């Protein structure tokens, strides 16, 4: 009965919480092989059988490898920091749309909104009490992505929100039923991946990396612990935010097979795009977002205002 | 009593706000940290009122956008503050 | 085509020089590719074909 | 840094990100090559101009 | 909400456990006065990283948190389509995207976009 | 029930707040405080629509302060005060005491959940949020969010006149 | 960006074949000497060089597309490091750097 | 299209899939070649031109040191 | 483990320092690392050498209070800002059971070098032998804790995030030995 | 030197395992030590990542070895920047006295185990300019050296092979099986 619908919920988030741990490990292989092949390269093809347990084979290392202790580091702060990274990266995907029931979820929409957001405290924490040059330069480079993207990111939600009448992400399904909002919402699309790009801080928009810029961004200074969730909690972000575009453009049929194929495609898709485009600089992203794409996604609430307001006259 | 209940300590955390804007921190900044600490706590007493009535709270939005706004005028005066003083420090001002 | 802002003397090649047309034939032609990501398109297309290539790697030591 | 090749020392004057001044240390990979050349016979330093300009 | 909590906190305490079990797990050697050292491409540092760290998008900084605050009042329009009067409702969100607009471009044409130079 | 405990954190969290010096420890200390103050009014609302809102606005005001606090308030210290961490670790189990024997049908609040509502209000079927944001946008209320909207473009154009961008960058000279 | 280094090092891969086939090393060939270079090329390596130039065409056509009308590969580069034609000459500057900002000139 | 008919074919000179799994193990890749011949100690060298130049020519090392 | 073992989290409590009578009753002649190891070699170059017994000392005896209190303002961890201060170990059961825990639990070697064996090194006063050679017999020159030490805990400062402008931190008060006729008084 | 066994005697040596330690432990205790040893070996083996050193003229050929002919990553091996995150170091170039005290920096900053590997005759002992004024008389003077990869510079295949060497240094580590006799 009741008492025990909540068990269910806590499965749920477990069985949700191992997989996703396991498929990020299983992510940054196929990113190895994938952006190997992009690349005339053969990728990890040695370690284990055929290179499928390279990832866990990488997990052994970055844990029997000891902890940094920087000195004029925060320590607490800088100990810290990769917890709440990879904690946010997982608390998201909650929200994340199942006709088996896991979470109601009105309001699911936001709830997106204000858990990316967050994202960007770890990454500037963790900068700032590194206490190294690069370190706070990496941050500071992440902060001032999140005055581009974060602005623009709510109104292109807006837009696809109009179309389903609600911010439950459930009723995606009903609408792309007989085809898929990526016709209906092309350029969208492709700025939306624009954007979920700055989101996960991936090339053309790797900054709080910034590698080759900065040494390695604001993980110039983590080592062993520290790092490795850091990286997790980065690649935990790509699959989720690939998945949110699964939702939104390319039917949300979760209950289908074809939905997971269609998943791991996009996440392709954000490998294929590393292996392309050179890094922005620095300050061009800030203006792409407030000189084009601010613009660009306002001009389109008048069109879905006018459109939804067209549709309902005749129903 | 009822107040004592309900609405005392929202009332309680808000002088605790107050007391933080008078405080002799050496930063303008502390200022302004303690300023939306009680922004925090007038939200709250005030969501406790509008919802007294059934559908009031849209309310929320109009406290709100005034709240940012005394704080991003807050913001441009201590910038105003850097380019003419070159620190925002309280005892680097004339006293008077 | 356009035309050459410096005249070019003999066995010397220029790489920036073609000056840029003012037709609306023209401009829409680079505003529809400014717009729809058309020169990264051909970028993508180029990447993708790269899969399906034999990869050129050695099987070192055998 | 990875992009300064392993040799240049790039001192720079940071005012945020915008440099106001660059300080090129080099020196990193001085091995005294005109040096060792005045011992050498003419075929003896024909390696060496292998090695600039690598 | 007290569904979430509760997984929110047992997610924290799983990821918790994590680094200390790698805490343990690490290998474990005597910290050196140069181990932990900062690092800065392998030469001392002259500059604390706690020293000013100019700024010049602090313009862009402060119309990020306007900017904002006027998401508050978009998203609630979805809501309140089918319910409302459609000639109250049509007439303010446009002049509600007009208004941001217009702003928009203001500031654009007068160069405040642009970082300090 | 939470609802006490998080009565108890929030108090606990305010009587550090009035002790931090450091900004970015009373960042640290409003960030805590951000998440129960957003906690706890959805408990005592019909939705949760306006802890959404509210996070989302003062995360937006937390990442600009620390903009600023590293380029002002850059070198500060900080200083673990044992008469601080024992003092509200003492109030804090104390308070935590007594929610577990408390009477806490009478801590409730009255203000009426949507669940608190009767079956026969037809109108908590409706949407979460329909009705309470709808006259945001209808007449004659409408012209207060226009009045926003002039105050806030308004104000848009009060920080570059105060701010004078042409005339530098903003360093802790 | 990445694949313009690795389907490049690819073909300078070959081309270190040709340094290795006639001088015994894949770098400091030591091949050129003041009466001339030190030994004959191995008979059958011209046939070998043309072989790869004559593919050598659609290798760089490829990065090209990739890099050249690259959208973002131009903001990173146009008018950055401008170096005016009266500034060169006074430095000391020579090669591409010279002829980066209209001087014809080419040893 | 039809890259099993050859996947089939090496099994079969691997000695079954029990064999085939060792050698992807071992060598890690599945090819096939003629033996060109057999070394003092054991190793066989193969060869097959179908191939590209580099992988043209390979060695299958002698069982008993195995990894 | 000497100058570790008193900088490390373990051998405190949270901010204090339990010491066997404060510290007041044990007198130590600390030698440097360094000085010892110049012993060994020169005793390795020397035939003379062999056969005897070398008793490697400093050239100072202070009191193990004297000592803890200059390494804790050498560290910026005064008791004014820092919050440091001396219990007396026998005052506190809790510090003997966090040895005993610890040596129990840590399979490979103690944590902060805290263990009851180690204890039992500290409260025992240096006993020096009249008569028996020292280091100076063997050429060595005793460097002095004052040379050496303000350099042995720079990595282990408080507050080392700091960047503290010239000045902000006042050098620090040098310890004060103990003389021969004190440690009569000293010890009745 | 101890030369390879014929075919025929070879043909009576048992397979020869994988573990370096057999299992020929007496003990449960010892065995699942070896066997757990072998876990933590197996993990560093797989994922080794160089520094991004890069120096001198072998640091040419450092980059042929990620180049797509002999692509080190087939082994695990991923380049890196940060000396935190970095396992192995590549010294690959010629180590001047105004480099030395950053490399040791460098190296310090590295988190254990550590291995270095020298490139090159220049990293070596001086290699060309060994009499030069100004160089460090091969990088061993300033910081261990864990494999030693001759050659001027080494070819590519030299280097792999010099990296396999370092995998098998890597596989016998007796990191675990070593405390329990302790
Ligand atoms: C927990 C203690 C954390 C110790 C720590 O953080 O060390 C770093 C740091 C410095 O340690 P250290 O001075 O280098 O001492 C080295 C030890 O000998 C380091 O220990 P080791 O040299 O013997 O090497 C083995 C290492 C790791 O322990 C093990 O080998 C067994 C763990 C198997 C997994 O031992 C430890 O780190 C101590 C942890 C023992 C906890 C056992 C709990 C068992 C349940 C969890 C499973 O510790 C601290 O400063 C404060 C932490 C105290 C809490
Ligand atoms: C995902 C990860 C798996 C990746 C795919 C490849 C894995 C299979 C493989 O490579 O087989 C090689 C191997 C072929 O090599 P081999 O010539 O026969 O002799 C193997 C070594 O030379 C002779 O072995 P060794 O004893 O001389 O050295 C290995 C050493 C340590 O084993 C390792 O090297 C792995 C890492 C250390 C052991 C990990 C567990 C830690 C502590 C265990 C003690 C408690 O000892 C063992 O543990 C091997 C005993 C087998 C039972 C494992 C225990 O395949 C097999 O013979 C058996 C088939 C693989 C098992 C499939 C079982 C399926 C069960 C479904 C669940
Ligand atoms: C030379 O020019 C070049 C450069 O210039 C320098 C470059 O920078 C580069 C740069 C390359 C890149 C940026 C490539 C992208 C790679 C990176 C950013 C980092 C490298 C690391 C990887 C790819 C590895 C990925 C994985 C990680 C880092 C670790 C993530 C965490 C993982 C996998 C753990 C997941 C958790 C789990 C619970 C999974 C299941 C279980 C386990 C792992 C448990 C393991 C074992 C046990 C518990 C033992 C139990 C035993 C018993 C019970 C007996 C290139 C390519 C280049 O060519
Ligand atoms: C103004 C806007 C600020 C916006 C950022 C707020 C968070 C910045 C906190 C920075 C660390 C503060 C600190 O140093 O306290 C140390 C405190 C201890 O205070 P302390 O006084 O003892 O530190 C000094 C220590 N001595 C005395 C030895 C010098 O340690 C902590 O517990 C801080 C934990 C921080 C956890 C990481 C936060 C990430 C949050 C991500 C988003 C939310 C999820
Ligand atoms: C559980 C145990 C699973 C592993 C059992 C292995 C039994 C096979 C015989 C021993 C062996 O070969 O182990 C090593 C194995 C293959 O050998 P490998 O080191 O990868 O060399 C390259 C091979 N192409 O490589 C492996 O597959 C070992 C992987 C074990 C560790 C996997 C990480 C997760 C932790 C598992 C516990
Ligand atoms: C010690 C204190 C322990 C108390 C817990 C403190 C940690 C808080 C973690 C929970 C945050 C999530 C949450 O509570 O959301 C509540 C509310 C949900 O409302 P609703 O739309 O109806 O969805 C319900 C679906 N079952 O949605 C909201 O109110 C907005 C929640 C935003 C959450 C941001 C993520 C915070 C992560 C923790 C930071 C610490
Ligand atoms: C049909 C609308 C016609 C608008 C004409 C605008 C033509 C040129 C626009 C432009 O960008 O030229 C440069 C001009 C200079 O403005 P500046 O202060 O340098 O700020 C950065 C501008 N990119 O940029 C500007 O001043 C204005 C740029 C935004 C104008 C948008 C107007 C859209 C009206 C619909
Ligand atoms: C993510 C995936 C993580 C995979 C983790 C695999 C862990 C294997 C554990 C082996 C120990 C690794 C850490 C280590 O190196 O400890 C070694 C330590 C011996 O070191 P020591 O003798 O003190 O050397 C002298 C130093 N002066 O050892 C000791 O002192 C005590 C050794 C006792 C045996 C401990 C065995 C622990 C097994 C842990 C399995 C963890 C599984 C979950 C992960
Ligand atoms: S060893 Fe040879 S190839 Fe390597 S850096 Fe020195 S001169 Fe160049």
């Amino acid at each position: 009965m009741f008492y025990m619908e909540f068990i269910l919920s806590l499965i749920g988030s477990l069985l949700l919480i191992i997989c996703v741990l396991v498929s990020v490990a299983f992510l940054t292989l196929l990113e190895r092989k994938v952006l190997g092949y992009i690349q005339i390269r053969k990728g990890p093809n040695k370690v284990g059988l055929m290179g499928i347990p390279q990832p866990f084979c990488d997990a052994i290392k970055l844990f029997t490898k000891e902890q940094t202790y920087p000195l004029l580091s925060n320590y607490l702060s800088y100990y810290i920091s990769p917890i709440f990274s990879l904690f946010l990266s997982l608390f998201v995907w909650m929200c994340m749309p199942f006709f088996v029931k896991l979470y109601s979820f009105n309001l699911g929409g936001l709830f997106f909104l204000c858990c990316t957001s967050l994202g960007v405290y770890t990454v500037m924490v963790a900068g700032w009490s590194s206490n190294s040059n690069y370190a706070l330069l990496g941050g500071l480079r992440a902060v001032a992505q999140t005055i581009s993207y974060e602005v623009s990111l709510a109104l292109i939600l807006l837009s696809f929100i109009f179309l389903i009448g609600s911010y439950n992400m459930i009723y995606f399904f009903f609408y792309q039923v007989y085809m898929w909002f990526l016709i209906i919402l092309f350029p969208m699309a492709l700025v939306w991946v624009s954007i979920s790009l700055a989101e996960t801080n991936r090339t053309p928009f790797d900054f709080a990396e910034g590698e080759s810029e900065l040494v390695s961004g604001f993980n110039v200074e983590y080592s062993s612990g520290g790092f490795a969730l850091i990286f997790m909690a980065e690649y935990a972000s790509i699959l989720f935010m690939s998945m949110l575009f699964c939702v939104i453009f390319l039917g949300c049929d979760v209950f289908n097979l074809l939905f997971y194929m269609k998943l791991t495609f996009i996440s392709f898709v954000f490998i294929w795009v590393r292996g392309t485009l050179p890094r922005f600089r620095y300050d061009k992203l800030m203006y792409l977002a407030w000189k084009c794409f601010l613009s660009f996604s306002l001009n389109y609430l008048l069109f879905f205002i006018g459109f939804k307001i067209l549709l309902f006259s005749l129903l | 009593m009822i107040m004592i209940l309900y609405w005392s300590l929202p009332m309680i955390l808000f002088i605790l706000g107050l007391f933080c804007f008078v405080s002799n921190r050496k930063h303008l900044l502390s200022m302004l940290l303690s300023l939306e600490f009680i922004v925090l706590m007038l939200f709250f007493m005030l969501f406790i009122y509008l919802n007294m009535l059934n559908y009031e709270s849209y309310f929320s939005m109009m406290f709100l956008t005034f709240s940012v706004c005394e704080g991003a005028l807050g913001l441009s005066i201590l910038v105003s503050m850097i380019r003419t003083h070159g620190n925002d420090y309280f005892q680097s001002f004339s006293i008077m | 085509e356009p035309k050459d802002i410096v005249e070019v003397p003999k066995g010397y090649v220029y790489v920036n020089n073609k000056e840029l047309s003012m037709e609306f034939a023209d401009i829409t032609d680079r505003a529809a590719s400014t717009m729809f990501f058309g020169e990264l398109l051909r970028g993508f297309a180029v990447t993708l074909a790269h899969i399906f290539k034999e990869p050129a790697t050695i099987n070192y030591p055998f | 840094h990875p992009a300064a090749h392993g040799v240049l020392r790039l001192v720079l004057e940071l005012d945020g990100e915008t440099v106001m001044r660059a300080d090129p240390h080099i020196g990193l990979l001085h091995r005294g090559t005109e040096k060792l050349i005045e011992y050498k016979t003419y075929t003896q330093a024909l390696p060496y101009f292998d090695r600039l300009d690598y | 909400m007290f569904s979430i909590i509760f997984i929110a906190l047992l997610i924290l305490l799983i990821t918790t456990i994590v680094m200390f079990l790698a805490s343990i797990l690490s290998k474990k050697a005597l910290i050196d006065r140069e181990k932990s050292s900062p690092f800065e491409c392998g030469f001392d540092p002259k500059s604390s990283s706690r020293l000013p760290f100019s700024l010049r998008f602090f313009l862009i900084t402060i119309i990020f948190l306007i900017f904002d605050v006027e998401i508050a009042l978009i998203l609630p329009m979805i809501i309140i389509m089918k319910y409302s009067n459609i000639m109250i409702w049509t007439i303010t969100s446009i002049i509600f995207i007009l208004i941001l607009l217009i702003g928009l471009y203001h500031e654009w044409n007068q160069g405040m976009l642009n970082w300090s130079n | 029930m939470i609802q006490l405990m998080l009565y108890s954190l929030i108090i606990t969290t305010s009587i550090i707040f009035l002790n931090m010096i450091h900004p970015l420890a009373l960042g640290l200390t409003l960030l805590i405080q951000t998440i129960f103050v957003c906690l706890l009014t959805g408990l005592m609302t019909k939705s949760f629509w306006y802890s959404y809102i509210l996070f989302l606005i003062f995360l937006g005001g937390m990442l600009v302060l620390f903009i600023y606090v590293t380029s002002l308030a850059s070198n500060e210290m900080f200083n673990l005060s044992m008469k601080l961490t024992l003092f509200s670790s003492l109030i804090l189990i104390f308070m935590l005491i007594l929610s577990f024997i408390m009477d806490k049908t009478s801590s409730s609040l009255f203000l009426m959940n949507n669940d608190m509502q009767s079956i026969i209000n037809m109108n908590s079927y409706f949407m979460e949020n329909s009705l309470s944001l709808n006259k945001l946008y209808n007449f004659p209320t409408n012209f207060i969010t226009i009045l926003l909207m002039n105050y806030l473009l308004i104000t848009l154009i009060v920080i570059v006149k105060i701010t004078k961008l042409f005339k530098g960058p903003i360093r802790m000279m | 960006a990445l694949t313009p280094f690795f389907w490049l090092f690819e073909e300078r891969e070959k081309m270190m074949e040709f340094y290795e086939r006639v001088s015994g090393a894949r770098m400091h060939a030591a091949y050129i000497r003041p009466g001339g270079v030190s030994l004959d090329m191995p008979l059958g390596l011209m046939d070998d060089i043309y072989e790869f130039a004559s593919k050598f065409a659609e290798r760089l056509d490829e990065v090209e597309d990739v890099l050249t009308t690259n959208r973002i590969w131009v903001q990173r580069t146009e008018d950055i490091g401008i170096v005016t034609a009266e500034e060169a000459l006074n430095y000391g500057f020579s090669g591409v750097m010279l002829r980066g900002s209209g001087i014809k000139w080419d040893l | 299209i039809n890259r099993l008919t050859k996947l089939f074919q090496m099994v079969r000179e691997a000695g079954g899939l029990k064999q085939a799994y060792l050698k992807l193990y071992r060598n890690d890749d599945l090819k096939i070649g003629t033996l060109v011949g057999i070394d003092k100690y054991g190793n066989k060298y193969f060869e097959n031109p179908y191939y590209f130049y580099g992988r043209n020519r390979w060695i299958e090392f002698a069982p008993h040191v195995n990894m | 483990r000497f100058l570790r073992y008193y900088a490390h989290i373990w051998r405190r409590q949270f901010r204090s320092m339990p010491l066997w009578h404060k510290g007041e009753k044990t007198v130590k002649q600390p030698v440097y690392v360094s000085d010892v190891a110049q012993a060994i070699i020169n005793a390795a170059k020397d035939p003379d050498s062999a056969g005897r017994i070398y008793q490697a000392v400093g050239p100072k005896r202070y009191q193990l209070s004297e000592l803890v209190d200059w390494f804790h303002r050498l560290m910026r961890k005064d008791q004014k800002r820092w919050g440091y201060m001396r219990y007396d170990m026998r005052w506190d059961p809790t510090f003997l059971l966090k040895a005993k825990l610890n040596s129990f639990i840590c399979p490979g070697t103690p944590i902060g070098g805290l263990h009851p064996a180690r204890i039992e090194r500290e409260a025992v006063t240096d006993k020096v032998l009249t008569g028996v050679p020292t280091l100076e017999d063997l050429g060595v020159t005793l460097t002095t804790m004052e040379q050496q030490v303000p350099w042995e805990l720079r990595p282990y400062r408080a507050a080392l995030y700091y960047d503290a402008e010239l000045g902000e931190f006042e050098t620090p008060s040098p310890p004060k030995c103990i003389e021969a006729r004190d440690e009569l008084r000293l010890f009745a | 030197q101890q030369t390879l066994p014929v075919a025929e005697v070879a043909q009576n040596l048992p397979k020869k395992g994988y573990s370096p330690f057999g299992t020929k432990q007496s003990s449960v205790a010892e065995w699942s030590l070896a066997r757990l040893d072998d876990l933590l070996n197996w993990g560093r083996k797989g994922s080794i990542w160089p520094l991004t050193f890069g120096l001198a003229c072998c640091a040419v050929e450092m980059m042929h070895i990620a180049a797509p002919r002999y692509d080190m990553d087939r082994y695990g091996v991923v380049f890196r920047a940060s000396p935190r995150q970095a396992d192995v170091i590549i010294v690959a170039g010629t180590l001047t006295n105004k480099m030395a005290p950053a490399l040791r920096k460098v190296y310090d900053q590295m988190p254990e185990p550590r291995w270095v590997i020298s490139m090159g005759s220049c990293a070596n002992g001086g290699g060309y300019y060994h009499y030069s004024y100004s160089v460090v008389r091969g990088c061993d003077r300033i910081i261990p050296v864990d494999i030693y990869v001759p050659g001027c510079p080494p070819t590519a295949e030299a280097l792999m092979y010099g990296v396999l060497q370092l995998q098998k240094k890597v596989k016998r580590m007796k990191t675990l099986q070593m405390w329990y006799r302790k």
